[PDB]
């Protein structure tokens, strides 16, 4: 009754992943920065935001409602320039719906926690 | 301790969601689609995702039977619940089904069942876990044998899925789904949460009455085919009660004196098995109204069946129900105090309750698109659980049978029961009330 026998066809396409963005303390310097550069408004509350990613994501960060999800897209590629030539998308988890527009704001999408992970586009 | 919660039904369907409450979910600082490790009974542990609900209370956790059974917990307990971010995505994933529901059934158990469920949703997975997966008019389980990350892990498009086939026998301690539970029932909504507050306690905290009445018995009554017997066998299975069925025409089969010691060596197993439920199907064919009776034998019956039960007043924590059509279709002296005391009134399922009832029995079904149970729900009038779960099967059959013209799980998951063939079942209904 080996479990490692056989194989399965995979289930999907290809993923094309290269992690070429330097060592990972890198990866956190340049989120550090983007932290910084997001403006808290000081008002209205905060909330962390885990992000997860093909590799593997964790990426918490504090966010704000009156931002819109360009925000997040944008500090996304702060933190992983690599991503600047790799076109994202991100959508939500049960259901699965992706989420399109960025215009609207975190509050008006009411998406103020973890259901960000992102899926090439 | 915050992490403490009680289990409690789940609302929504899907196999891998946990409802909490906003404030509980707040307090407990878990995000909605994060997943969370639930620690069981016996060690057992289920990787599932957290979802908010408005309709639930802080301490009550709502899950779904798969989640329950994996976890070997009933509703009311209590299970812990805690974050756990340490989750990767898992490359080589080996799950495989189980012999008792595939039997007969052909076709790779790969892009028919496992493929659609699966797909990208991310579905979290724990080592020996057990789900269903719905299809090709059939409920399929799985047992998730080994995956990369041992134990934990996440389905990812990236994930490597083996299915070799040799379906694995079900293990005595695991509980098939197949039985009966409280989600199987629909329509009789209010009915069945008077029942949960009239029967529940007893057998769940049997040491309260002991020490601090109960009630002895419950009338359900209704027209036949009700699912009353499906009502009693549900309670029993969520309850952890022993189930002891009397079928009233199997005890007046038997002639004098075997029937009597027959029902008496029921009612004294069934006392052996403490907490225990026993229904008395068909009651009236087994004390019917006085007039109707027209024979010693059955007057000594009926007797004994009084004199047994008076006797459970000495005994405890056994519920005797029984089904009928109406109260008084049984002879009286029956319904005096202690007795079958209390009544409940199955009655006939409403446009909901023959929504719910047709969903229940469509969940394997594929169903056109066109297909909308509503519709039909609104144009059912008076039909019984019993009738709905019939014609929901004459119209696959049309199906199959249509298709037959032009067994392989792909062929059989291939074909959809379309809104004609719902119609012409319909035509072909055959009402029973």
């Amino acid at each position: 009754f080996k479990a490692f026998t056989g194989e399965g066809q995979k289930l999907g396409s290809t993923a094309p992943q290269v992690l070429s963005t330097s060592s990972p303390a890198q990866q956190a310097e340049n989120e550090a920065k983007a932290s910084s550069s997001i403006l808290i408004d000081e008002s209205e509350p905060t909330t962390n935001i885990q992000i997860r990613l093909a590799d593997g994501g964790r990426l918490v960060q504090k966010f704000n409602h009156s931002h819109r999800i360009s925000d997040i897209r944008l500090f996304i590629v702060d933190a992983r320039p690599a991503m600047a030539a790799t076109s994202f998308i991100l959508m939500t988890t049960f259901p699965n719906k992706e989420l399109a527009d960025e215009s609207q704001t975190l509050k008006e999408a009411n998406l103020l926690n973890a259901v960000i992970v992102q899926r090439l586009t | 301790r915050p992490n403490r919660l009680i289990v409690d039904e789940a609302i929504n369907e899907d196999n891998s969601v946990v409802s909490l409450s906003q404030p509980k979910m707040d307090e407990l600082q878990l995000f909605r689609g994060d997943t969370v490790l639930l620690k069981g009974k016996k060690r057992r542990e289920a990787v599932c995702i957290v979802l908010s609900d408005d309709t639930c209370s802080d301490e009550k956790i709502r899950m779904n039977r798969v989640v329950r059974n994996n976890l070997r917990v009933r509703l009311g307990d209590v299970i812990s619940i805690q974050p756990c971010p340490d989750v990767k995505y898992g490359k080589r994933i080996h799950v495989l089904p189980i012999d008792d529901t595939v039997e007969g059934i052909t076709g790779n158990l790969f892009e028919v069942y496992l493929k659609p469920y699966f797909l990208e949703a991310y579905r979290p997975i724990r080592k020996g876990d057990i789900f269903l997966v719905r299809g090709g008019m059939r409920a399929v389980e799985f047992k998730v044998v080994e995956t990369d990350p041992s134990p934990y892990c996440i389905v990812a498009p990236d994930t490597v899925i083996h299915c070799e086939g040799e379906p694995i026998k079900r293990e005595d301690e695991e509980e098939s789904l197949n039985e009966v539970g409280y989600d199987d029932i629909g329509g009789c909504r209010k009915q069945l949460a008077q029942i949960k507050e009239m029967v529940e306690l007893p057998l769940r905290h049997p040491a309260l009455f002991k020490a601090i009445k109960p009630p002895r018995g419950i009338l359900l009554y209704g027209p036949p085919g009700t699912g009353k017997t499906l009502i009693a066998r549900a309670v029993a299975n969520e309850t952890g009660a022993f189930f002891f069925l009397i079928n009233g025409p199997e005890i007046m089969s038997k002639l004098a004196g075997e029937s009597e010691s027959n029902l008496r060596k029921a009612f004294e197993e069934a006392e052996k098995n403490a907490p225990a439920i026993i229904f008395i199907d068909e009651l009236d064919a087994i004390a019917p109204k006085r007039e109707k009776t027209h024979g010693e034998v059955e007057r000594r019956i009926v007797s004994q069946l009084l004199t047994l039960m008076d006797g459970l007043k000495q005994r405890a924590h056994v519920i005797v129900m029984a089904a009928t059509n109406r109260p008084n279709s049984i002879d009286p002296a029956l319904r005096r105090f202690g007795r079958f005391d209390r009544e409940v009134d199955i009655g006939i399922p409403d446009a909901t309750g023959r929504l719910e009832i047709l969903q229940i029995h469509t969940k394997n079904m594929k169903l056109a698109d066109d297909v909308d149970l509503e519709q039909v729900a609104n144009e059912t009038h008076g039909h019984v659980g019993a009738d709905l779960a019939a014609l929901c099967s004459e119209a696959a059959l049309q199906a199959i049978r249509k298709k037959m013209d032009l067994i392989d799980a792909e062929v059989m998951n291939s074909l959809a029961v379309t809104m004609d063939d719902f119609r012409w079942a319909l035509s072909q209904s055959n009402p029973s009330a």
